[PDB]
């Protein structure tokens, strides 16, 4: 009801007060003592503060049994920003270019907007609708490339019995005796198979390896004071093609251990792409930047080796040299712009500070603030590090938007990124130099090769199936190369089998479930 | 190295490089490039017929020029036109300005059939139009159980039509199966009991586009419902992202015992409560339900 | 009538009292003027002649006159003769509008011109009247009839010709570099040539220092080197002559036939610089002054020229090509081709016997007009769901089409609202889909320039005193003066009451300035909104997205069998309906002489008579029912402009798109869950949401391979019972009730003897039957269709009826359906609130007021607050007031909340129609006050309290709902998304001859598309047999589908799937690409894919015995 | 008639020998169908002598229309009497 929409009693006085502050900023700009960008910056801070204050007074005046309050505070629907826009004020509205306009909308849609306020609001509304219309298309494209890279990954066996895994933080020890729970427990620890037994320093193993790590297991682990747990994941899985059920762990839908026939690559692609329309490099293009293994914009270098750092100070850009402690030659970086801030971190002496002159740096420590290049992390820190890095960064983007995706889904894609190596030296074998060969063929045919990180698209086009590669992208090129090379498609995969009308090699289509003898027992035939 | 990849490719594969130059051009069967007359006497051909036709005319004029002993400049012009027309036949616009039809529209070449989202790879292979399927607007189903969906009577009668005919000939309502078809098509009153019978415990698949995750398709037990709208259970909306603003959904009828078993077991609505991504409950209450509780 | 009543200027208008507190200085112009004024300009009509005399240039030139003056000096290479044109003249119309719609003709009038030939050798002068072809004419409604179908030419948004400057920040050093472009009307564009990259700035020849270092890259010697480099750089063709290619290159910057100076463009570059080559030089000087920032530009003779960047999305740089200019351009093309034919016919012919008739060939002109109205993306099928959709369609401003920009090339920067759109293009109304920002609508008061720029009226202020003088300003002119909002206190003598008024800054910012420094003021608060947007009550209380949806859905409302004007309007309804044209208006004052459902005739005071024929149950383009009814009686006196007859969606002259429904905002038993809407069965029983929908079924009898088809009543294997409703020709009879599968028009097609079944051939050979074998091709009613036959139209070759080649007989059957509101139909309010009916309850189930009145509609509470449309609540409150009437208490004097109310709103009778204009509407406090003084019902009970809430009983249990529920009256429209059209189902049906997949679409009885993402879903479930079954035996497996139907009909198991036809088609395409693709078995041999022919023959032969 | 035992799918360049082996004849004419008779012209893109008959068991000239003649090649018009289905599996060729 119009009566059920309550208006803040002090709204006029609040807005007048902050309008007096804004008038002071106006006089500051009139004297020439304020920059135009600084004028707009000060005004934007003023009206942000005012919108906050009318929001607070608004929530203060509303009884908690009011229907507009009840609907939001029960979690049923809506948020208080909408309530504040309705009853209190609309606030600052965006430019066509995306900037905040220095004059806020002081009206609330209960009062009704004036002509100019409404006209200004149309900018943000319009650009919002358009941005949704493009975002759905881009998210659909990323989902399609995730599907194409991951769709042949299925669970081919129960257990590969590997002892490899990753360390996952269950908590952090505060200065107080209290235990600060890790924010990532939901998407990292929970729903994993235990890699090694977690033992409290005071006694018996609380959770045995090969356990689901549910909420009871997490509560018993935390009550026992276990700050870390090593879990099995598909990143460390030893199965050549696909993954073992035990490394992938629990199926999120069923709550039990993932079934054999399950195709977890398509579930992973859909699980990553379905929220993608909520993502607003900081956004979804950062997710694409990570999955495509592109050298990031605003690249931050890392230390190639442990040693001392000589920091050169200059106006235009930073220049960094490093003298290694092993006795080797100095690794000299360069071309670090002054717009890039220095990395704040824990040094080896145990202090939390910014990178300064003459510090000591360990292997792989990030020198500059920004997004590190996963290709360099692969060379310096090894293959098992870039998996953790990529999963963590993608998870950073998806968590910053409030979307909950479990790590294993990202680990299927990331696992598909590392599957191959580069041949630098042919040696005795027939591999050509610079070529990208699968890790299984490279080790069985074995001579010199290095792990390679590939984008999901590049890794997709490199599949052994020309029929599958032709249906993804660059059909003409794929068919020309396949024709000249006289390629023979083995016709094993769920995209190839769909095309020719054959049962997909997953779920009910695998040979274990497909061919089965079913006959009644003698006791049942008797009755 | 880059030259070695292609030269070695032709060396090891047994491909004769002469295959890159053609003395004979294949012609696709006419059913794949049909010609249909429209209302108004006009005819409509696939672009392929115009491309093939240009190659034919220019080739025959080249033959006439060879016989006539024409100047080498004219014969050469005709040879260039022939090469360019075969180019337009295989991949149109890959070199030069594309061959256009009326309205200055570039014709679709043989390469265009294999490429893009509208080509024969994406939408003629990975997906197709299917029988035993329908669609309609969805309305809220609040009286439904989680494993059930309301099916409009006429929709169910069309979807299950063969089953209703068979069960209609089993009883004596229909003398034979042809008269059974005539009765189902005329919606004779005898078909509603039999329809309700064959519907029982026969699952159907519901889908709302776009399908973002596998929960975008779910299996339900249909029940005959009044009206022309599909009644959807309020707890699966979150999974389908189903708002009732006029959203529509599609129904598919599994036929074989394997398809029905997969629907009842794998895809059943009440068998997937939880997000396949986060494991959190989806079929959980929201909106009015939350408010009530 | 008082000032409070809206639409005081329209005679006989209903009395709708307005809450507006501001006087309207200027009335809304003709909402079709954007069409009619442009076309009258093209024709050179007397009306446009008068308007151009008053407000236009002293020398008027029409569009046709302009093309002829451009084309008049046609001279051959010798120059011994010339053919001139002049004086366009039009005959009367070939056939009237209704005859053109009925006969599938084109509404047109013959065009004639005066052609004069001069012979310089013998001095003869031959003047001849030449027929230039039938010229399609614009109706009074602003449309065209092309092949019997009504069409709208949408105005196109394009860039004006001129010179546009921009600065680009390079990736290297982030330096500032200014890139310039020159857009001609016709000819090749220039940059700082015609797609030729690497073009040197030096090859063409602080400020002179950067130009001087620019000149150091290449030395220049004489008039040779630069012109040779331009010659060889222009085209790769072998250089013929350096000098002659230099002069032929000089033809590109000079000749008006090649490089066409844009009249509008010349005005733009002149208004930019100075009052040719001097323009080019001044452009180099402008760029040089742009390299180093300058607020003044200098050139020879130039002065007072600012240096600035140019925003290409601004409405000073972005103009409209209206219908007249588009037609004029296609005419220019046709006339140019005809001129090539004329010059070609001049050089070779006998100069003594030539005539203008001989030289002129009108085929390319008529073919140009035909190709335009036929094939152009700007010539559009007129959208008539209701009058508002067609009206807004005629005011549509489109950025697409030839000469515009493509959908893919459109970025987010062209779509969003520009500050120069204020009062010109409505920021609210744009398509919600991929076309957002590419399609606008003209604002209510906006007007198109003779140059194509959109103006807006403004109130001129002299020394802080607001005057009544109106001035129309282009966005260019608007970016100089300071303009004030229409809401601001004013003295009774025209003075500004407040010391200072708020204003829009030139840059598109907001400022506060004293009244003496303010130039112009907005004429209306609705100045910026379009017509549909201005019909949304409490628009200011709704967020821009939801208001967009409301504006768009009003255009989707379907005409109901009976129209009811809204209790709560904005006042735009009347002028919207009148200007839309679908209402019948009296052209001259007089008395009604006679009135029938068929026609009204009015006797003028002159003794003259005028009779208006009513459109009765006419089918619109989209199938809605256009039905006019007279609102006048026999003795009535009417005035010029008064509405004689209501049309579709009109009540007493006002647009009525829906019904006033008693609404209750509350959750009800999950049936309104998630935007779903609950309705009372009364709306079905009393037909308040019922609409008529008319479908046109067409079938023809043509020549086939085996000979002519026949339309006949004699259909083999068909009972006399089902032929009952057919006439002696086999055509259904007027008034027949037809249902799903019924025969409309009987037709038979010749069949071959190889197509008979073996049993059919046994009968034919045994009884010696007729040699003619036919198949039953009769036109049948599609699935899910019912109605009565309201009309039949038949065309035959035996008469003079023009038919396409091969077509002997053509018959059309019109079927009218009465559609009652149903579960699945879509409803919406004007605020963007919308949903589908999820339940239609018995009247006794609905919540009812204490007096027993059941509510009509239940809207879910959870839907309202987060969509940010609170107007729907406000309207609801106001609705109830208007429903019940009110008496404000003046006994002790006017309360302070009613102080600003006009004296006419202090009381209202029950069911009072009321106007709440946008931005001027009913204020919160006034609405709250009206809620208190509401009149009681017939028993003296006040049903709705001061909050707008009532106590409701649950119609099911009987208990009262424990808390008061908001109730009132809301205006609800029935949208054109209707479950009767949407429901479709197929077990088995026709398949494509090409892909052998099921056909698509409901009209084709098609199957559902199971796409790539749905296959991803199937694979994620791991369902292999469902996926395979869908993509094989359910789609393109040709043997699998038939065997599956056999298996189901016989109660057997479904067989194993075969091979999809799609894979075979893929292989055939690969082979057609010269790719040798073989399917290898396990042993390495190539499998060959075919099918055995003997199986069908073995079963078919064993069938008989 | 065949379940899919397909082990693999091979693709390579087609020589003129392959194209001529695929072909059921050479298309020598630009004509499509006759405007009066709606019959495919001979040696055209729709020609029945090469791509197969348009109507089941009917040769182009009309001397043989019936199932008794199945498999024979008409000595007049050269059209095989068979199912028109073959019209989607039968390729022509053009001699350059
Ligand atoms: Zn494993
Ligand atoms: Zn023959």
């Amino acid at each position: 009801s119009m009566a059920d929409v309550l208006v803040p009693p002090r709204k006029k006085e609040i807005l007048d007060h902050y309008e007096e502050r804004a008038d002071k900023v106006e006089k500051q700009f009139q004297r020439g003592a304020l920059n135009h960008d600084e004028r707009n910056e000060a005004l934007v801070e003023i009206w942000k503060e005012a919108t906050d204050e009318v929001g607070q007074a608004l929530r203060e005046h509303y009884p908690d049994d009011n229907p507009i309050i009840t609907i939001v505070d029960s979690g049923a629907t809506g948020n208080f920003t909408q309530t504040r826009t309705l009853a209190g004020m609309k606030g600052l509205v965006t430019n066509p270019k995306g900037e905040f306009i220095p004059r806020p909308v002081k009206s609330s849609f209960r009062e009704g907007l004036t002509v100019l306020e409404y006209f200004i609001n149309t900018h943000g509304a319009r650009k919002g609708l358009a941005d949704t219309a493009l975002r759905t298309a881009d998210s659909g494209y990323l989902t399609r490339r995730l599907v194409d890279v991951s769709q042949d990954v299925i669970v081919r066996e129960h257990d590969c019995q590997t002892e490899r895994g990753i360390v996952v933080e269950l908590a952090e020890r505060a200065p107080d005796g209290t235990l600060i729970r890790d924010p990532y427990i939901e998407t990292s620890a929970y729903a994993r198979t235990l890699g090694t037994d977690a033992v409290d320093e005071a006694g018996n193993v609380i959770v045995e390896r090969g356990q689901d790590l549910g909420d009871p297991e997490i509560d018993a682990l935390l009550a026992a004071g276990i700050t870390q747990v090593k879990v099995r994941s598909v990143l460390t899985c030893a199965t050549s093609t696909g993954v073992c059920a035990t490394c992938y762990g629990r199926s999120m839908a069923t709550g039990k251990l993932v079934d054999i026939g399950e195709a977890v690559g398509i579930v992973a692609a859909q699980s990553i792409g379905e929220p993608g329309t909520q993502l607003t490099t900081g956004g979804l293009p950062r997710v694409q930047e990570l999955f495509e293994a592109r050298v990031p914009r605003g690249k931050a270098p890392i230390a190639d080796v442990t040693g001392r750092v000589r920091l050169e100070d200059g106006e235009r850009f930073y220049k960094i040299t490093i003298v290694p402690d092993d006795g080797g030659e100095e690794v000299v970086y360069d071309k670090i712009s002054k717009r890039q801030r220095l990395r704040v971190f824990k040094h080896e002496d145990g202090s939390e500070r910014v990178l300064s002159d003459g510090d000591h740096v360990e292997v792989g420590q990030q020198l500059m603030e920004g997004s590190a290049d996963p290709h360099e992390v692969l060379r310096v820190q090894g293959p098992r590090e870039v998996q953790i890095h990529l999963v963590r960064e993608v998870q950073e983007v998806y968590r910053a938007q409030g979307v909950s995706i479990h790590d294993k889904h990202i680990e299927v894609i990331v696992r598909q990124m590392l599957r191959r190596v580069t041949i630098i030296d042919s040696g005795s074998t027939e591999f050509l130099p610079g070529s990208l060969i699968d890790r299984a063929e490279f080790e069985a045919e074995n001579a010199a090769g290095r792990p390679v990180l590939m984008g999901i698209t590049k890794a997709s086009l490199a599949t052994d199936s020309w029929l599958s590669a032709a249906s993804f992208q660059e059909t003409t090129r794929v068919l020309t190369d396949a024709a000249i090379n006289c390629r023979s498609d083995k016709l094993n995969g769920l995209k190839e089998n769909v095309i020719i009308g054959k049962l997909i090699p997953a779920g009910t289509g695998i040979n274990r479930y497909r061919n089965i003898a079913v006959q009644p027992t003698e006791e049942a035939r008797a009755a | 190295l880059k030259r070695l990849k292609v030269v070695a490719a032709f060396q090891q594969s047994g491909n004769s490089p002469m295959g890159m130059v053609l003395d004979a051009v294949p012609v696709i069967p006419p059913e794949l490039r049909p010609m249909v007359q429209l209302d108004g006497g006009r005819f409509a051909t696939s672009d392929l017929n115009d491309l093939y036709r240009r190659v034919i005319n220019r080739n025959n004029r080249l033959k006439r020029l060879i016989d006539l002993g024409a100047p080498e400049i004219i014969v050469n012009n005709e040879k260039r036109m022939l090469q360019e027309s075969v180019d337009a036949l295989f991949d149109n616009g890959r070199r030069g300005r594309p061959v256009t039809g009326p309205g200055n529209r570039p014709l679709k070449s043989l390469s265009d059939l294999l490429k893009g989202k509208q080509g024969r790879f994406r939408q003629n292979l990975l997906g197709k139009r299917v029988d035993y399927s329908g669609r309609s607007v969805i309305v809220v189903g609040p009286q439904l159980k989680l494993h059930q969906c309301g099916l409009p009577k006429l929709m169910a009668l069309e979807l299950f039509k063969p089953f209703v005919m068979k069960r209609l000939v089993d009883l004596n309502h229909a003398q034979n199966i042809k008269s059974a078809k005539r009765m189902v098509e005329r919606q004779r009153p005898q078909v509603w009991d039999v329809l309700e019978e064959v519907i029982a415990e026969h699952p159907v698949l519901l889908n709302r586009a776009p399908t973002l995750h596998r929960l975008g398709i779910q299996a339900f037990e249909p029940m005959l419902v009044e009206g022309k709208a599909i009644q959807l259970h309020p707890l699966v909306c979150e999974a389908f992202n189903a708002d009732f603003d006029g959203d529509q959904m599609a129904v598919h009828l599994p036929l074989s015992a394997e398809a029905q078993a997969e629907a009842r077991i794998l895809m059943l609505s009440s068998n997937n409560i939880l997000s396949p991504a986060s494991g959190r409950p989806l079929a959980m209450p929201r909106l009015d339900m939350v408010t009530g509780l | 009538r008082p000032q409070s009543s809206s639409n005081n200027s329209v005679p006989g208008a209903p009395n709708r009292v307005s809450f507006a507190k501001l006087r309207e200085p200027l009335e809304v112009p003709g909402l079709l003027d954007v069409q009619t004024d442009s076309f009258e300009w093209l024709i050179g009509s007397p009306r446009w002649r008068e308007s151009a005399a008053e407000r236009g240039d002293v020398n008027p030139v029409g569009g046709l006159e302009e093309v002829l003056y451009e084309l008049s000096p046609i001279e051959d290479f010798s120059g011994s003769m010339s053919l001139s044109f002049s004086d366009p003249r039009f005959d009367d119309v070939k056939a009237p509008v209704d005859e053109c719609k009925d006969k599938d003709m084109t509404y047109a009038a013959p065009l004639f011109v005066t052609a004069e030939f001069i012979n310089n050798n013998t001095g003869e002068i031959k003047s001849q009247t030449v027929f230039m072809g039938d010229f399609p004419m614009m109706t009074e409604k602003g449309t065209f009839i092309i092949n019997g179908t009504e069409r709208v030419v949408v105005s196109q948004l394009v860039r004006s010709p001129g010179v546009y400057f921009d600065e680009t920040i390079d990736k290297s050093t982030d330096k500032t570099l200014h890139s310039v472009k020159v857009i001609p009307s016709r000819g090749a564009w220039l940059e700082f040539i015609d797609r030729k990259r690497r073009q040197p700035v030096t090859v063409l020849l602080g400020f002179s220092e950067i130009m001087r270092s620019t000149l150091e890259k290449d030395n220049t010697v004489g008039t040779d080197e630069a012109l040779l480099d331009i010659y060889r750089k222009l085209r790769p063709g072998e250089p013929p002559t350096k000098e002659s290619a230099q002069t032929l290159l000089e033809n590109l910057f000079f000749k008006e036939k090649r490089y066409d100076l844009a009249r509008v463009g010349r005005y733009k570059v002149n208004k930019k610089l100075g009052l040719t080559e001097e323009d080019v030089v001044a452009t180099i000087e402008y760029l040089v002054r742009l390299h180093e920032g300058q607020t003044t530009m200098t050139v020879p003779g130039g002065v007072e020229v600012p240096v600035e960047t140019d925003d290409i999305d601004h409405f000073g740089n972005r103009r409209l090509r209206t219908v007249g200019e588009l037609i004029q351009n296609q005419i220019r093309v046709g006339m140019s081709r005809m001129e090539r034919v004329v010059r070609e016919r001049m050089t070779t012919q006998d100069v003594e016997a030539i005539t203008p008739q001989t030289l002129i060939n009108i085929r390319p002109v008529v073919a140009a007009i035909k190709e335009f109205f036929g094939t152009s993306q700007l010539s559009q099928f007129m959208d008539q769901n209701n009058p508002l959709s067609g009206l807004t369609h005629k005011r549509r401003l489109s950025a697409l089409g030839p000469g515009g920009l493509s959908r893919e090339r459109a970025g987010l920067e062209v779509r969003d609202v520009h500050p120069s759109h204020y009062g010109r293009m409505c920021p609210i109304e744009t398509p919600e889909g991929p076309n957002i920002g590419l399609i606008g609508s003209l604002s209510v008061y906006a007007r198109v320039n003779p140059f194509g720029f959109i103006e807006t009226p403004y109130r001129k202020v002299v020394d802080g005193v607001v005057s009544d003088e109106i001035v129309y300003l282009t966005a260019d002119e608007e970016d100089r003066h300071v303009v004030a909002q229409a809401n601001s206190p004013i003295d009774a003598d025209g003075r500004f009451v407040e010391p200072r008024v708020l204003v829009r800054r030139k840059a598109g910012e907001v400022e506060y300035v004293p009244s003496s420094e303010v130039d112009y003021m907005d004429v209306s608060p609705r100045q910026m909104v379009s017509v549909a947007t201005a019909m949304i009550p409490f628009l200011e209380h709704d967020d821009a997205n939801r208001a967009l949806m409301g504006a768009n859905m009003q255009r989707q409302a379907v005409p109901l069998v009976r129209s009811e004007a809204p209790l709560v309007g904005t006042g735009m309804e009347l002028r919207a309906a009148i200007d839309a044209g679908d209402v019948v208006v009296a052209e001259e004052s007089g008395v009604i002489e006679e009135v029938s459902a068929d026609y009204i005739t009015v006797m003028h005071d002159n003794g003259t008579r005028r009779t208006y024929r009513m459109r009765k149950f006419a089918r619109s383009n989209h199938g809605t029912c256009a039905n006019q009814c007279p609102i006048v009686d026999a003795g009535d006196r009417v005035e010029a402009g008064q509405v004689i007859a209501d049309g579709p969606c009109t009540d007493d002259g006002e647009m009525a798109l829906g019904k006033n429904l008693l609404v209750a905002i509350m959750p009800w038993e999950g049936h309104n869950y998630e935007d779903a809407i609950i309705l009372s069965n009364r709306l079905v029983e009393e037909d308040v949401l019922t609409s008529i929908h008319i479908e046109e079924h067409e079938i023809d009898a043509r020549d086939t391979k085996l000979g002519a088809e026949e339309i006949t009543r004699d259909i083999p294997n068909i009972s006399d019972e089902v032929l009952a409703d057919l006439d002696e020709r086999g055509i259904v009879r007027i008034g027949a009730e037809v249902r799903d599968g019924d025969i409309l028009v009987g037709k038979v097609t010749p069949k071959g003897e190889t197509e008979l079944t073996p049993e059919e051939r046994l009968l034919r050979a045994i009884f010696g039957e007729k040699a003619r074998e036919v198949r039953d091709t009769s036109l049948k009613v599609p699935h899910g269709e019912s109605g009565k036959v309201i009309g039949i139209r038949v065309f035959s070759r035996e008469d003079e009826d023009e038919l396409p080649a091969g077509v002997n007989e053509l018959v059309r059957v019109y079927v009218a359906q009465k559609r009652k509101i149903s579960d699945g139909d879509k409803l919406a309010g004007r605020h963007g609130n919308k949903g589908v009916i999820g339940k239609i309850l018995p009247v006794e189930d609905m919540p009812f007021l204490a007096d027993g009145t059941p509510v009509d509609i239940i809207l879910n509470t959870h839907g309202v607050p987060r969509r940010m449309n609170i107007g729907q609540i406000l309207e609801t409150h106001l609705g109830w007031c208007a429903h019940s009437g009110w008496k404000v208490d003046a006994a002790k004097g006017v309360p302070d909340w009613a102080a600003r109310l006009p004296d006419e709103l202090l009381e209202a009778q029950p069911n009072a129609i009321v106007s709440t204009p946008v931005f001027d509407g009913a204020q919160e406090a006034e609405l709250q006050g009206l809620l208190s003084c509401t009149l009681p019902n017939r028993d003296g009970d006040v049903l709705v309290d001061a909050d707008g809430k009532a106590m409701l009983f649950d119609g099911r249990s009987g208990e009262p709902f424990p808390y008061p529920v908001t109730v009132g009256y809301m205006y609800i429209m029935k949208l054109h998304h209707l479950v009767d059209d949407k429901i479709h189902a197929r077990s088995t049906g026709p398949y494509s001859m090409i892909t052998q997949q099921p056909l698509g679409g409901k009209a084709q009885f098609g199957g559902q598309r199971f796409g790539e993402m749905e296959c991803w879903a199937m694979q994620a479930y791991g369902a292999a047999y469902t996926l395979q079954e869908l993509l094989t035996i359910k789609s393109d497996d040709t043997v699998g589908r038939v065997k599956v139907y056999e298996a189901i009909v016989k109660g057997e198991n479904i067989p194993e799937p075969g091979i999809p036809e799609s894979f075979k088609v893929l292989l055939k395409e690969l082979q057609s690409l010269c790719l040798n693709v073989e399917v290898l078995s396990s042993d390495g041999a190539a499998i060959e894919l075919r099918e055995g022919e003997d199986e069908d023959l073995e079963r078919a032969a064993a069938n008989l015995g | 008639l065949d379940v899919n035992f397909f082990d693999e799918l091979r693709i390579g360049l087609a020589t003129a020998e392959d194209i001529r082996q695929w072909s059921y004849g050479e298309v020598k004419k630009p004509e499509t169908i006759n405007y009066r008779t709606l019959k495919p012209e001979k040696d055209g893109l729709f020609c029945e002598k090469i791509f197969g008959p348009t109507r089941d068991w009917e040769c182009y000239c009309g001397k043989y229309k019936r199932v008794r003649f199945k498999g024979i090649i008409c000595e007049r018009c050269g059209v095989e009497v068979t199912r028109a289905k073959v019209r989607r599996e039968r390729m022509g060729h053009i001699e350059l």
